[PDB]
């Protein structure tokens, strides 16, 4: 046999559907269904966008809740180009890099535990994080309480109230979302 | 890259044909 | 057999070395290693000529070390092969005399005249008298004396053959012992089956079992995989700092790849075939012999194979309606003319039990029919109407032919015959019936245990009989077999072989008929009987010399070892590997990886020592599993899965830790000696 | 943490199963050429109109018709991804890809291996990573769902020289398992927060004041195929990493059932087409012992982590350096060591940032054959190439012909199997040696020391057992190695596929025998440990070497 004809037939009809039909149902069910989900979960205040819910940004100024490092190309927290370090556990760079991170958050946190969390000094895989742990932000607290005169009480209720859990204790980890969070305690302080 | 590197992995390379020949042929 | 006579050993020690230059291209497992060990000597001349600086004594040991590894490769294979040499000289024979007495008229016409039995074509019938050697195999036409099969078998004892019947087969050289017998040449001398078994293993035509030839892909894979990282090893730690040598390479390489079995396989199955033929079986080809390892049903004779055969009849029984001398007068001429064993008792018991002198072979001519095994008549007609005689079916059958209704009297009779257990024989009146004949068969002894082996092994016995439903059943009750096939006309075993055959199942049998050679021809495990016809030898493609019905249980002992051996040879150069990369592999990296010396497990005195007792382990353990070889492992009969269980406890962790307590003390021995 | 990572184990393995024992049934009626409960006309209209038939053909014209399939979308990959700036649906007007990087990405995709050596978001545009991307991942994946529906139909059909028809095959797993599921699995996706527009890059100004450029396109509706036919290869650089891939844990979770749904439900369609579920068992045992091992042996390893850490003032000696902080350590150790087995190329984690034993253990899973719950159909004729290795030694052990199921296993078979086993680890181990005897192979280094060697070597294996998750660290946007992986990928794949299609044409040739006393029995923990032991030291004997100057070095320097 030869055949050429069915193999032909065979592979327009698959490329057809699996990129004409399936495809195209899934964005019209996820438009038409879950909007705010599927385009982002941008944060839209006015005309312009402060962000996305879960992509995370940069937040070099000591007043914000400061996350884990980016090691995206050019600016950090660049969602053009993702990734993480890719620095393995016996690189002298690394090594730099995390005594660095450690002294700069020691001597931007002067009233807290010299015990660093690890999440605060250890880049993250994708390079744009929007999660830390509850433990890292009640250490990030006293920060915040000296650059704005605010209740340690007051920001540990704000962050447990943006404490994303997940569904079971153990399928993941309790974390917050850093963006939302700030942009609330912005919006709530002013 | 060099002439005994090249001769080794000519040296090899006849062991593995060869290998994959008695393999085939090994009736 | 003697495992390792001296004077034999000290024999093939030239033919070890004989099998060294380029001999080894059909062994590819071990040209890997004979390229290497070739590598090895020449980079150690190179480098110890001043080129390629470094410590050349280390690279000579191991070049040393690699060529008598080949060396006991080769030793392990030449010792097979010498004991089979050694097997076929003890096989060779007497009949190198070739005084052969040329007879011209077929009968007992003189006619002794002393010629060369080279130019003995088939069709030529030679007579001899007692105490000379027979030239060639015989088949008996005319006669029957007393053979010693010593020479032959390997056991002396007072055996008659006489002619006519089934066991009508002498083999030459079997000295005679009371009276002269016929010698009819069937065969052509060197192309009978002693000739073939003692010529093939003289040349080197070694058709492998497809089970040999599947393993030898499997290990020719091995050799690739360890040969390709051996290879890219060097890449790496040249990468890495200072590239490691060829040598450390090569050792590697040698004591990775399968150079147990790799080596010991040819021997494993020489030794086979030679403990295969030890056990008075002879097997022209191990493609039938590994797959008898897998068999499940046996067929039996019974007639001639399992019990002793010639039956002789005890008491004979009259009917309702009729006398003795009746019965006598026609048995003494039933079969007069024919030698068959049955026919010769009844004669024999009618005159010593009436003494009626008729005539002496016959009154002037007769019938003289002969006995077919598919229809089981026989008969002589000179003066009666038709008188003949016959199996139970025959004669019944004959019956409603002549006289229609039948004596239920006389089917009771044979029926308590039959439960008494003896074979039925009724003769023929010429228009009714007189009654049966009793024939109070012998059995061979010891069957009744071997086959309670047997079926503790798991394979089946049937029995085929075409002689009666009840005489099976009570032949059955005393040797312990499974259901049997009564009653059966001899293309019932034709149409079961392939029955058995299509349903995936393989069959084995045995038998000594003519009748049988399409049978032992077309089965898959077919011994032939050593009291058997040459149309039978042919067809059988194994012949056994015990004159035993159950030799298929050394048979599967010996292919079932054969296997085993093989498959735990296998298993344990596997298992080896581990131990030998925990002795090379830190080793093989010191200067250019120091923290890789955490992994010396074995805690081991230097690197080079190391990887010498390494390829020291790599050497003996082949030649200490050159006896393992030889012998064959050990086989119980058990579960198959509580055999692979214990196969795996002894040939793998096991196997596996066996070369690190070798290395270990090889590595303690070359410490304590001080060379390195 | 021991007790949360062993009922991390025990709830996923337990809703594994769960999901797989319906899908076994059905992989059973599509294997056994049953329709479906549904399919009123619509696959006779169907067939009439693409012009296939209910036809019956071999093994050569089987093997003919997947190559044929899978060259023809290799072209149109290729052709489309030259010319990708003249297909519209492209906001961002990226250009034309370089002819090697095309040519690689092509064999990427339809190989099933899924390397990716660029970044997704600056590199291809919403019609490229649709249709050179999504439709070649259902092609292959059902490819391969084809070649180990033959290889079962060989082995349960007696005397019956023919082998189905492809087309049928193909048309009926795409259009009946793969879409469906992964439409499913695309809205729980959208649900916990996935991506599914076609909006150009929205400018976002930061809270700060930073400019911030969000990619947007069709993440979803990759991510479900990307997972479901274990074909790597995210819609971004951070493969299953970005918030935008993997929203939730309850995401992760459900990322990792449809990695291991299709495996599973071979298995069990396995044990559901030959009448016994103990063969179909045996082998889920033998994945599921080695899977345990690995995974506890990972996870205790990340929680160790690094020393250096704490050190350096730090309360965690856990190793997060290049982890998500949204999925735990335990959670990215599972997800490694899944991918790693089920040739995936999601990467949880960047795999590079892992201790050395901790990325030494996926490592050696990919460079054992990808056996272990291995990739979709394609680990688990790997798995029967290595099970009729272990009836081989069996038989051989108990002095038995070596059979499997009734049929026996002969010197072709021996032959296509051993053909099988090398084609993987030679090109391994060829693309390591050509890789570090090349100035080029090894300037795409970045950690100096022997991980250097790991990074390299992980690539190789990646590509050769058609893995595709990569340690992130080598530059392999270079010619040399996109065409040296590319050319590893297609061969590797294809030269397990051919024998593989053999040994069916040589077994549907065989008849069954039916089962007797004193066979072996092919189930129970003797044998499931006989196999694993097998897989273990194959595995291990050819690549110890190569671990021990990797990671191995690494870990004990
Ligand atoms: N010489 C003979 N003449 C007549 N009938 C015979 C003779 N030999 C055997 N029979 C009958 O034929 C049957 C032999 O069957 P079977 O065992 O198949 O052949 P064999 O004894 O030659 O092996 C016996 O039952 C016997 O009654
Ligand atoms: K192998
Ligand atoms: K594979
Ligand atoms: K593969
Ligand atoms: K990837
Ligand atoms: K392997
Ligand atoms: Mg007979």
């Amino acid at each position: 046999m030869s055949g050429l004809r069915p193999a032909l037939s065979t592979f327009i009809f698959l490329l057809l559907i699996t990129g004409g039909v399936y495809p195209l149902l899934t964005t019209v069910l996820g438009q038409w269904w879950f909007p705010w989900q599927a385009n982002g979960s941008l944060i839209r205040e006015g005309d312009t966008v402060r962000g996305s819910a879960l992509i995370g940004q940069n937040f070099t100024g000591n007043g914000y809740f400061h996350g884990r490092p980016s090691a995206t190309a050019e600016m950090p927290y660049n969602p053009q180009a993702s990734g993480g370090s890719n620095l393995a556990v016996s690189n002298p760079e690394l090594d730099k890099l995390i005594a660095a991170r450690v002294a700069a958050l020691r001597a931007a946190n002067p009233d807290a535990s010299a015990s660093v969390p690890v999440e605060l000094v250890t880049a993250s895989a994708s390079g744009l994080d929007n999660n830390i742990t509850p433990q890292a932000a009640a250490w990030q607290i006293p920060r915040v309480a000296k650059a704005r005169n605010l209740s340690v009480e007051q920001l540990t209720q704000l962050i447990a109230k943006y404490s994303q859990q997940p569904l079971v204790k153990y399928i993941g980890q309790p974390v917050v979302n850093i963006v939302e969070l700030n942009l609330a305690l912005d919006k709530l302080d002013e | 890259m060099s002439a005994g590197v090249i001769t080794g992995v000519l040296l090899v390379f006849l062991l593995l044909g060869y290998l994959v020949y008695a393999l085939i042929n090994a009736e | 057999a003697l495992f390792e006579p001296t004077l034999v050993v000290q024999a093939l020690k030239e033919a070890v070395k004989k099998l060294n230059p380029q001999a080894q291209w059909r062994n590819p497992v071990m040209f890997i290693v004979w390229i290497g060990s070739l590598l090895t000597t020449c980079i150690s001349i190179a480098m110890a000529s001043g080129a390629m600086p470094g410590n050349a004594l280390f690279s000579a040991a191991i070049s040393g070390w690699l060529w008598i590894t080949v060396l006991f490769a080769n030793f392990a294979e030449a010792l097979a092969e010498g004991r089979s040499k050694a097997q076929a000289n003890s096989l060779k024979g007497v009949k190198k005399t070739a005084f052969a007495r040329k007879l011209r008229e077929p009968k007992y016409g003189a006619a002794a005249d002393k010629v060369p039995a080279d130019q003995l074509r088939k069709g030529d019938i030679v007579l001899v008298e007692a105490g000379d050697i027979i030239p060639c195999d015989g088949e008996v036409i005319e006669g029957g004396a007393s053979v010693d099969e010593s020479a032959i078998t390997g056991e002396a004892a007072p055996v008659i053959r006489e002619s006519g019947g089934d066991f009508a087969s002498v083999t030459g050289g079997t000295r005679i012992l009371s009276d002269w017998l016929v010698i009819e040449c069937s065969v052509n001398p060197g192309e009978t089956f002693l000739d073939r078994m003692i010529a093939m293993v003289e040349g080197a035509q070694r058709r492998k079992t497809p089970n040999e030839i599947a393993l030898t892909i499997l290990l020719i894979a091995l050799t690739i995989v360890f040969l390709l990282a051996t290879a890219t090893l060097w890449p790496f730690s040249a990468w890495g700092g200072n590239a490691v040598s060829v040598t450390v390479l090569v050792a590697l390489l040698v004591c990775l790849i399968p150079t147990t079995i790799g080596g010991l396989l040819s021997a494993i199955g020489v030794a086979g075939m030679s403990r295969m033929l030890g056990a008075n079986v002879i097997a022209t080809s191990g493609r039938a012999v590994e797959a008898a390892g897998d068999v499940d049903v046996l067929l039996l004779d019974k007639t001639g194979t399992i019990t002793l055969g010639n039956r002789q009849a005890s008491e004979f029984i009259p009917a309702q309606g009729v006398d003795e001398k009746t019965l006598a007068d026609a048995a003494q001429l039933a079969s007069l003319a024919d030698e068959t064993p049955e026919g010769r008792s009844i004669v024999i018991l009618a005159k010593q039990r009436f003494n009626l002198r008729e005539r002496d072979v016959q009154s002037l001519h007769a019938t003289f029919v002969p006995f077919t095994a598919q229809s089981r008549m026989s008969g002589i007609n000179i003066d009666n109407r038709m008188i003949r005689k016959g199996s139970v079916d025959a004669i019944r059958r004959h019956v409603e032919a002549n006289g229609g209704h039948f004596p239920t009297d006389v089917d009771q009779k044979v029926d308590q015959v039959a439960r008494q257990g003896a074979t039925p024989l009724v003769v023929v009146e010429g228009s009714r019936v007189l009654g049966v004949i009793a024939l109070k068969d012998i059995v061979k002894g010891g069957i009744k245990e071997r086959f309670a082996q047997l079926r503790k092994m798991g394979i089946k016995t049937v029995m085929i009989t075409g002689d009666n439903r009840l005489t099976a059943a009570a032949i059955a009750a005393e040797a312990g077999v499974d259901d049997f096939l009564a009653e059966a006309t001899p293309e019932a075993k034709l149409a079961l072989i392939r029955q058995y055959q299509a349903e995936g199942r393989l069959v084995a049998m045995t038998g000594d008929g003519t009748n049988d050679a399409p049978a032992l021809a077309q089965a898959d495990v077919a011994v032939a009987m050593n009291s058997g016809t040459q149309a039978a030898k042919e067809a059988g493609n194994m012949v056994d010399l015990d004159s035993n019905p159950t030799k298929l249980i050394e048979v599967v002992h010996i292919g079932k070892q054969m296997l085993m051996t093989r498959g735990s040879l296998t298993t344990f150069s596997i298992a080896n590997d581990v131990a030998k990369y925990f002795a090379i592999i830190p080793a093989a990296f010191a200067a250019t990886y120091p923290q890789l010396n955490a992994l010396n497990i074995m805690c081991l005195h230097s690197p080079d020592s190391a990887i010498l007792s390494a390829v020291i382990f790599n050497a003996l353990i082949i030649v200490f599993l050159i006896p393992l070889a030889l012998k064959g492992v050990s086989y119980k009969p058990l579960t198959a899965s509580a055999m692979l269980r214990r196969n795996l406890w002894i040939y793998g962790l096991g196997g596996l830790l066996v070369p690190f307590i070798g290395i270990k003390v090889i590595d303690l021995l070359l410490t304590v000696c001080g060379l390195v | 943490m021991a007790a949360q990572g062993f009922l991390l184990i025990a709830t996923f393995l337990l809703v594994l199963m769960v999901l797989a024992r319906p899908l076994g049934s059905g992989l059973a009626r599509l294997i056994n050429d049953i329709p479906l409960p549904g399919t009123t006309g619509v696959e006779r209209v169907l067939f009439r109109a693409l012009g296939v038939s209910d036809r019956e053909m071999n093994w050569k014209q089987y093997l003919c018709a997947i190559l044929g399939l899978n060259m023809l979308g290799l072209a149109v990959l290729f052709f489309m991804l030259l010319g990708q700036h003249y297909l519209p649906l492209n906001p961002q007007q990226l250009p034309g890809l370089s002819w090697d990087l095309a040519l690689n990405t092509a064999v990427s995709f339809v190989t099933n291996t899924n390397w990716q050596s660029y970044s997704g978001e600056t590199t291809l545009s919403y019609f490229s990573q649709m249709a050179g991307l999504t439709v070649q991942n259902f092609l292959s994946a059902a490819s391969g769902i084809a070649v180990i529906f033959a290889l079962i139909r060989a082995f349960t059909r007696q005397s019956m020289s023919t082998l189905g028809n492809a087309w049928v095959d193909l048309l009926r797993i795409t259009l009946w398992v793969l879409v469906p599921v992964a439409l499913l699995i695309a809205l729980f996706f959208i649900q916990q927060g996935a991506l599914q527009n076609f909006l150009p890059y929205q400018a976002v100004n930061t809270v700060e004041g930073a400019q911030q450029l969000l990619p947007m396109g069709p993440v979803a509706s990759q991510e479900a195929i990307k997972m479901l036919g274990t074909n790597g290869g995210g819609f971004f650089n951070a493969n299953s990493s970005h918030p935008f891939e993997n929203p939730t844990a309850l995401t992760n979770f459900v990322q990792m059932l449809a990695i291991f749904l299709i495996p599973t439900a071979l298995c069990f369609a396995f044990g559901e087409v030959m009448g016994d579920r103990r063969q179909g068992r045996m082998l889920l045992w033998a994945m599921s012992v080695i899977f345990v091992i690995c995974v506890g042996v990972v996870m205790w390893a990340e929680v160790q982590g690094n020393p250096h850490l704490l050190a350096l003032g730090t309360d965690s000696s856990i190793n997060m350096e290049g982890k998500e902080s949204r999925f735990g350590v335990l959670v990215s150790s599972l997800f490694a060591v899944v991918t790693t087995a089920a040739s995936c190329g999601a990467v949880i984690a960047m795999h590079d940032s892992f201790t050395a034993l901790g990325g030494m253990v996926p490592m050696w899973l990919m460079q054992i054959g990808e056996v272990v719950f291995g990739g979709v159909g394609s680990g688990l004729y790997g798995m029967m190439l290595f099970v009729l290795l272990a009836v081989f030694i069996a038989g051989l052990m108990i002095g038995r012909t070596p059979e499997y199921l009734g049929k026996k296993i002969d010197v072709r078979e021996m032959k296509l199997t051993a053909l099988a086993i090398l084609v993987t680890p030679t090109l391994v181990l060829m693309g390591a040696a050509l890789a570090m005897m090349t100035d080029a192979g090894r300037s795409a280094m970045l950690n100096p020391g022997p991980h250097g060697f790991s990074e390299v070597l992980y690539a190789v294996s990646s590509a050769a057992n058609n893995n595709g998750s990569a340690f992130a660290g080598l530059s392999a946007n270079s010619p040399f190695w996109n065409c040296l992986l590319a050319f590893c990928m297609f061969v590797g794949r294809f030269g397990v596929i051919i024998p593989v299609m053999a040994i069916a044409g040589s077994l549907v040739s065989k008849k069954s025998q039916a089962a007797s006393s004193g066979t072996l029995p092919t189930h129970g923990p003797l044998f499931v440990g006989l196999l694993i032991g097998t897989v273990l030291l194959v595995g291990a004997l050819t690549f110890i070497p190569a671990l021990a100057l990797g990671p191995v070095a690494e870990y004990l320097s």
